[PDB]
This record gives C-alpha cells, sequence and structure tokens, in this order.
C-alpha cells in the first residue's frame, strides 16, 4: 500500500513509413508484467513475469488487437499535433502515456492516472478528481477543449476505475510470492588511493532486488560530500550502488557504512578491513 | 490490462 | 525537447583479471528514445553487443542497459560510446574497475 499499476506507452513517428513504432510496457507494483512492441517478428502482447503465463490465448489475442488499436490512435494523435505545433513529417516525433491506478492500504483506488507528454514533455493530463485536465500548452488547450468537448475524462474514469482496479487485483493475487520477493544486498568497503595522504572509501551492495536501497557512510556520528552513483541494473534482475568518501591515511577505521534495504533482516554495518 | 484510448489529440 | 544522455559503466561482478564476465553501459535520462550505444575494447568496438528492451522514467525520459560479455585484464580498456542527436559529439565513458 499503495500497491499499483501502470501502462507506459510510446509511440515514435518515422519519416517516410506509414506508420509508428509503438511500445506498451505495462507495470505492477512497478516490476514489468506485460509488455508489446510493434517492429516484433509477430507483434504481440507478452508477458514479463512467470506469473502471466497464468492468463489465457483469449487475454493475449484480446490485448494485442488493443495495442493494435493504440499503435493507430497514436499514428492519429502525431499527425495531429504535427498541425498544432506547425511540425512537417520529415523529422521523428515522440508521443507517450502513462496511466493505470494506485490502491491504497484500504485496497480501494487511491489515485488514478491519465498522462501524456510530448516530446518528451508534459502536454496532457488527468486530473485526480477524473473529470478535468491540466494542459502545458496553448497546442494542450486544443486538445483539451476537444476532450472536454467530445466528454473524454469519462470513459477513462471508467477504465481507471474498472478494470485497473479490477487486473490490478487478479494480477497481485497471480504474483504473490513474486511481487513480495526481495534479494538482499551483498556488500564490501573498497579502498582506493586519491590524494596525499588524503583516500577514497567505497561501500558498494551487490546484487539486491528491488532497487530502492538507501548507503550512508558514518564518521563515528553522522554524514563532507560522499560522492554516491545513481542505482544500476546488474544485468540478471538485480541491482548495484555505490556510496564513497574522501578520508585521511591511517584514520579510516573509524568510518562505517550502512545499507538499509527492506530484504535486509537488519541494516548491514561495514568498515575497511584489509 | 491496459486502457484503450478515446478522442484522439 | 531533448535531453542528453547520462552513462554509467560497469560490470555485472566485481572484476577479477582473468574472469569473464559482463560488462554493462547503462544509458538513461534521455530524449528522443533513438539512441546508439558502442561498447570498445581498446578502441574497437565490439562486435556482438546486448541491448535491452528500452523503457521509459516517470519523468519521460528513456533508458536502457547496453551490455557485453568480456573478460577484464591488467591492461585492457573499456568504454562506451553514446552517439544521440542531443549531442554533437558522442560521448565516450572509459570503464573504471574501482567505479
Amino acid at each position: 500500500g499503495p500497491h499499483s499499476m501502470r501502462y507506459f506507452e510510446t509511440a515514435v513517428s518515422r519519416p517516410g513509413l506509414e506508420e509508428p513504432r509503438y511500445i506498451s510496457v505495462g507495470y505492477v507494483d512497478n516490476k514489468e508484467f506485460v509488455r508489446f512492441d510493434s517492429d516484433a517478428e509477430n507483434p504481440r502482447y507478452e508477458p514479463r513475469a512467470p506469473w502471466m503465463e497464468q492468463e489465457g490465448p483469449e487475454y493475449w489475442e484480446r490485448e494485442t488487437q488493443k495495442a493494435k488499436g493504440q499503435e493507430q490512435w497514436f499514428r492519429v494523435s502525431l499527425r495531429n499535433l504535427l498541425g498544432y505545433y506547425n511540425q512537417s513529417a520529415g523529422g521523428s516525433h515522440t508521443l507517450q502515456q502513462m496511466s493505470g491506478c494506485d490502491l491504497g492500504s484500504d485496497w480501494r483506488l487511491l489515485r488514478g492516472y491519465l498522462q501524456f507528454a510530448y516530446e518528451g514533455r508534459d502536454y496532457i493530463a488527468l486530473n485526480e478528481d477524473l473529470k478535468t485536465w491540466t494542459a502545458a500548452d496553448m497546442a494542450a488547450q486544443i486538445t483539451r477543449r476537444k476532450w472536454e468537448q467530445s466528454g473524454a475524462a469519462e470513459h477513462y474514469k471508467a477504465y481507471l476505475e474498472g478494470e485497473c482496479v479490477e487486473w490490478l487485483h487478479r494480477y497481485l493475487k497471480n504474483g504473490n510470492a513474486t511481487l513480495l520477493r526481495t534479494d538482499s544486498p551483498k556488500a564490501h568497503v573498497t579502498h582506493h588511493p586519491r590524494s596525499k595522504g588524503e583516500v577514497t572509501l567505497r561501500c558498494w551492495a551487490l546484487g539486491f532486488y528491488p532497487a530502492d536501497i538507501t548507503l550512508t557512510w558514518q564518521l563515528n556520528g553522522e554524514e563532507q560530500d560522499m560522492e554516491l552513483v545513481e542505482t544500476r541494473p546488474a544485468g540478471d534482475g538485480t541491482f548495484q550502488k555505490w556510496a564513497s568518501v574522501v578520508v585521511p591515511l591511517g584514520k579510516e577505521q573509524n568510518y562505517t557504512c550502512r545499507v538499509y534495504h527492506e530484504g535486509l533482516p537488519e541494516p548491514l554495518t561495514l568498515r575497511w578491513e584489509p | 490490462k491496459a486502457p484503450y484510448n478515446f478522442a484522439t489529440m | 525537447i531533448q535531453k542528453t544522455p547520462q552513462i554509467q559503466v560497469y560490470s555485472r561482478h566485481p572484476p577479477e583479471n582473468g574472469k569473464p564476465n559482463i560488462l554493462n553501459c547503462y544509458v538513461t535520462q534521455f530524449h528522443p528514445p533513438h539512441i546508439e550505444i558502442q561498447m570498445l575494447k581498446n578502441g574497437k568496438k565490439i562486435p556482438k553487443v546486448e541491448m535491452s528492451d528500452m523503457s521509459f522514467s516517470k519523468d519521460w525520459s528513456f533508458y536502457i542497459l547496453a551490455h557485453t560479455e568480456f573478460t577484464p585484464t591488467e591492461t585492457d580498456t573499456y568504454a562506451c560510446r553514446v552517439k544521440h542527436d542531443s549531442m554533437a559529439e558522442p560521448k565516450t565513458v572509459y570503464w573504471d574497475r574501482d567505479m
């Protein structure tokens, strides 16, 4: 709580070609579990989590036919924005969608999401009320008055309160084990010369999942700038992070790292040891 | 299951 | 408009001279999604480079993990050269085994 479900769609128009590349990617509780990609040999929705092999062949056929429709919804919407911003079809353009629902700890719908970006900037988003819109540009006003005109908000409201919550619920029962899974970080601190006689101590956390993790250094007390790096996939489903610090030579046994990760039964404490 | 959009832009 | 990619080059498993491994090139924070990522050994393109499916972040920028098998030695250098429309030049970032 909040358990959640999103679909992240992307349509990149391709100059010359008749229509665009479209990618849909579904997430439950932030893990990818389904995915459609239009330039695949046979383009279909596919599972991206073992516990989606559960679903039947009618599911995939029906979701695949949705992608095909979305694909065209984007092809159109692309052509239309081209007009709004006075663009040509000689250059590629990108239209993106985030949508779905969060469930509060009481399991009822907490928030709905339906938002768009053009060229990677906010364009139009459905407000939390699920009735109105916020528009970034003048250009989005054209689309806004269109969607106010056509009563677009309600129909998306229905998805968000219905199918989103229905199916999130069913996906959460199906994946329970897998979605609660956590791998613990295996940590070590390494020693690197840097200056003279100042040195770098770097605490690594390796092989963890999910990616949410906190590394902190400590000099008896509590940390002045330690460099850290943005959490990084290892490529095997686990993640990596490090936090380094600048330390005086010899005077570095006083220096402690802590790794906070939900899969850890206890936060780890490390320090350098030759 | 994914959404399907209504009025285009 | 156009966001310029960030890059970490790093291995999957801690490096050991002689030990086969996977080298990763995590490129994030870029837009438009179309990007070209090459991994280099000693200034030469590594031929058979794996490329994950492309996903976007909640702030709408894309990320991809480029990766390839490799066997770090005392001597060989590895880099990742990212070519993107948001930059005039490619950005080449060397793998550091300490980093």
